[PDB]
Order: C-alpha cells, then structure tokens, then sequence
C-alpha cells in the first residue's frame, strides 16, 4: 500500500453517468487522504453514516466502492438512509444501515447546456422499486394497463426512462449536480485501503 | 403507437406569418420539452425553440421575438407562431419532443429527440 487512491478519475471525470445506469469504481490497494476532500470547499454535500470523516484517515477497508451519477439538486436529498422519491425507488436505493458517505456539487456549468442537454436519463417507471445498491439498465417498455405493449410505445405503454432537461438558466433544484457514494467495506480479508 | 401531427407550413411571401400546430398522438406534451428544429438548404439543422417544463423558453438568435413558441394542455397542442419571416428562414420545421421520453429513444439533429414528418416553409422575395 503505497499507491495513492485513485479517486481523482471519478471525481474529475469529464461525463458521468447517468444514475439509472450508476457508475462503480472499486478502490483497492491504496493510500487515501479522506481529510483533504472532507476539508475540500468544493463539496455542497458531504454526509457520512456509520463513520466519522474527521477519523476515515485513521481507517482501514477491505475495499472502497466509489458509485457516481447526476442528478438534479432537488434530488440530492434521496441519496440517504430512509428515502423515497423515483431515484430512490427506481434509480439508485441506499441501504438503512448505510456505511459510508454521500458528496455532491453543482454540476450546471459542464453538464447543462445552451438549449437544454438531455443526455442524463433517470427511470421513471418500474413494476417494483430497487433493493439496495441493485442496478437496472433494462429498457422494457412499461405497461401501465392491462393492455399488452407488443413491443410498440404507446397509450399506457411506456418507454421507461426519461431526460433530465438541464439548461443554464434552470432554478438551483433543476440543476445538474455530479453524486459520489463512497462504501466501506470490511471482510474478514486482509485490507487494502489505508488512510495516512 | 406514437406520432406527432404536423400543419400549418407552406409558402409565403417575405414580411408574411404562419403557425405551426404540432399534436402528438399515443403521448401529451406534458411528458417532455416540447420544440422544434429546422433542416436548412444543406441539410442544415438548427435547434429554433424550446418550452421547458419550468415555464422558460429558447430560442435561436435569429428568430427571437419574431418567433413565439405556446402551449394549450387541454389541447395537447404546442405552436409556433412565425412573424415577419425572412428568405433565410426557408427550411423544413420539425415540431420535437425534446430528449428521451415515454415515446422511446429517438433521435434527431444528432441528439436525443422525437420528430416526424415536418412541414416544409418556403418564405419568397
Ligand atoms: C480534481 O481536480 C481538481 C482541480 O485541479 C483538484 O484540485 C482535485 O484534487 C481533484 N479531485 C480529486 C478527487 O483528486
Ligand atoms: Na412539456
């Protein structure tokens, strides 16, 4: 362990996901300053649960699992313990018992764009919402009826993810904000991931 | 199924108006950003408007305030109206919904976005 946790490819990364299909990076093998991306300005959100970011430095994990998506600003709050909404029921779905920590930052100035981008998609529509950590990149149309869809979008038959319609001048909560979910995981394995 | 029904294009002199009315059918243009491009002599396309779900529009630079874009709900209806129209607006207008949607994955203009058919303007002398 003398590598320094690679974290800057997720952070800085020139598109991100979109949250229906949610990014995972695992971390291993590595050396990571928790503390100075804790002390990091350039966070609106920095939430952890089941740990202290003022102590993540003196820790050490089996793995890390960094998860990364966009989202609107309004939304950001789903990426809890205990919530509901369509991103935490049909997107990405937290654990009650979560252990790790959520960041977040306004994204409006690489992912909006004059006209609207719409090339961030989030599902609307699912026969049942998500367990924790699941991923569901399935593009079924959707039958909202009792009506069969044969493969054709229509009346109560929906193609079940949507654009976000992000544009510069959309208010705060309508603006893109780029998501990092940072896991901890420990086994009964020998740990890989160090703080300094 | 679904489709977008298109009028109220054709030919007229240069100073002249027109409306575009655009309907979808099978979906409502509650579901997503209504708009339209239009495919320029060149095969030219240009984003000319947009009607965000916040109410706000777009329009290209070269059509503000001569072109306004509305929307009846209770219609299911999205219009253009095409004031004071130019030579240089010659082009075949296609109402879209913007982005991906409950009508599939389409695409148009290089980006995400369900079109059909368009109406042709041709604007004269
Ligand atoms: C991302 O790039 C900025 C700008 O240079 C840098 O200061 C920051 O540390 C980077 N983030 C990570 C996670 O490495
Ligand atoms: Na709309």
């Amino acid at each position: 362990i003398t590598n320094l946790c690679p974290f800057g490819e997720v952070f800085n990364a020139t598109r991100f996901a979109s949250v229906y299909a949610w990014n995972r990076k695992r971390i291993s093998n590595c050396v990571a300053d928790y503390s100075v991306l804790y002390n990091s300005a350039s966070f609106s959100t920095f939430k952890c649960y089941g740990v202290s970011p003022t102590k993540l430095n003196d820790l050490c994990f089996t793995n890390v699992y960094a998860d990364s998506f966009v989202i609107r600003g309004d939304e950001v709050r789903q990426i809890a313990p205990g919530q509901t909404g369509k991103i935490a029921d049909y997107n990405y779905k937290l654990p009650d018992d979560f252990t790790g920590c959520v960041i977040a930052w306004n994204s409006n100035n690489l992912d909006s764009k004059v006209g609207g981008n719409y090339n961030y998609l989030y599902r609307l529509f699912r026969k049942s919402n998500l367990k924790p950590f699941e991923r569901d990149i399935s593009t079924e149309i959707y039958q909202a009826g009792s009506t069969p869809c044969n493969g054709v979008e229509g009346f109560n038959c929906y193609f079940p993810l949507q654009s976000y319609g992000f544009q510069p001048t959309n208010g705060v909560g309508y603006q893109p904000y780029r998501v990092v979910v940072l896991s901890f995981e420990l086994l009964h394995a020998p740990a890989t991931v160090c703080g300094p | 199924q679904v489709q977008l029904q298109e009028s109220g294009g054709g030919s007229v002199q240069a100073g002249g108006s027109l409306r575009l009315s655009c309907t979808p059918s099978g979906f409502t243009v509650h579901d997503s950003d209504m708009g339209w491009y239009r495919v320029k002599p060149g095969n030219e396309c240009e984003l000319v408007t947009t009607l965000f779900g916040d109410g706000d529009t777009y329009y290209a630079d070269s059509v503000k305030d001569r072109f306004i874009i509305s929307q009846d709900n209770a219609k299911n209806t999205v219009y253009l109206q095409m004031n004071n129209l130019k030579p240089e607006d010659t082009a075949k207008y296609h109402c879209v919904a913007r982005g991906v949607g409950v009508y599939g994955m389409h695409w148009f203009c290089g980006e995400y976005n369900f079109a059909g058919q368009g109406t042709q303007v041709t604007v004269s002398s």
